[PDB]
């Protein structure tokens, strides 16, 4: 939100530096090098800003933007929830056999090369260790909201 | 032989007691008895006559069987120890394992994002 505003050309013509610096304020964001093509300190200048907020409004949009009204009082497709913990497994199983495979070459050529190397093809680490993410919460949290039912509805 | 299910070799030694008297020990050892199959005679003993768990301990037919008898079940009745086995209310919870349960998923939680 750069706002600027002209300073004088005639001033200008004056060679006469303006503005008089009395503040430590002005020169603290540092100028775009494009706005320093463009006019930026031969024609205006820049103008410091900030942000006036209060109480009222920060609430009123913190507890009105993204709540969940009943969703984790569901079940999550209680056929597919488990089928869908198959559909990461069975292929976790053979990113397991990738996981067999790239462990053995270390003891090898000096692994920024190892690093340089795997630009190509996936790596079973990080890949892997996505989806023993995806499966933990996504088991942990169906496995809990179909317990609270159980007490909470009779 | 008090450890395993030998009973009547326990009476054996209580016919052969050798050192000496040992009298003041073994009727204890009759007590320990007298709670032991007055507890164990509640099992799976689908009715017996007044002859075999009668005579297994001590006692055919004083009022001790009606104290027996009378203290817990196995009433006395036409030659039969009345077998009474229910086993049947205590199952088939799943609450107490939606709280103790629903704690460990917690449990779980805890030393599974949080940094400790």
């Amino acid at each position: 939100i750069d706002a600027f505003r002209l300073i004088n050309a005639n001033m200008m013509v004056l060679g006469h530096e303006p503005r008089q610096t009395t503040s430590n304020l002005g020169h603290l964001n540092k100028p775009s090098i494009q706005a320093l093509i463009h006019g930026l300190n031969r024609h205006y200048y820049s103008i410091t800003i900030n942000y006036r907020k209060n109480e009222l409004e920060q609430k009123m949009l913190l507890n009105l933007h993204k709540k969940s009204w009943m969703e984790g009082l569901t079940l999550q497709d209680y056929s597919e929830h488990c089928k869908h913990n198959e559909s990461v497994v069975k292929e976790m199983l053979e990113l397991a056999k990738n996981y067999n495979k790239a462990v053995e070459e270390e003891d090898k050529m000096t692994p920024e090369q190892l690093a340089i190397k795997n630009v190509g093809k996936q790596d079973p680490k990080r890949h892997l260790e996505e989806h023993v993410d995806v499966l933990m919460t996504s088991n942990i949290v169906q496995c809990l909201a179909a317990m609270l039912d159980t007490v909470v509805f009779k | 032989y008090l450890m395993e299910g030998s009973y009547n070799k326990v009476f054996l030694a209580k016919g052969n007691i050798p050192a000496e008297s040992y009298t003041f020990f073994i009727d204890i050892l009759l007590d320990t008895i007298r709670d032991e199959i007055a507890g164990c005679i509640e099992k799976a003993y689908e009715k017996i006559l007044f002859t075999e768990a009668t005579r297994i301990l001590f006692f055919n037919t004083p009022k001790k069987m009606t104290d027996y008898a009378k203290k817990r079940g196995w009433v006395l009745g036409p030659n039969n120890y009345y077998s009474f086995a229910s086993q049947q209310q205590k199952p088939e919870d799943t609450t107490i394992p939606s709280t103790e349960l629903a704690k460990q998923v917690i449990e779980y939680a805890r030393q599974l994002e949080m940094i400790v």
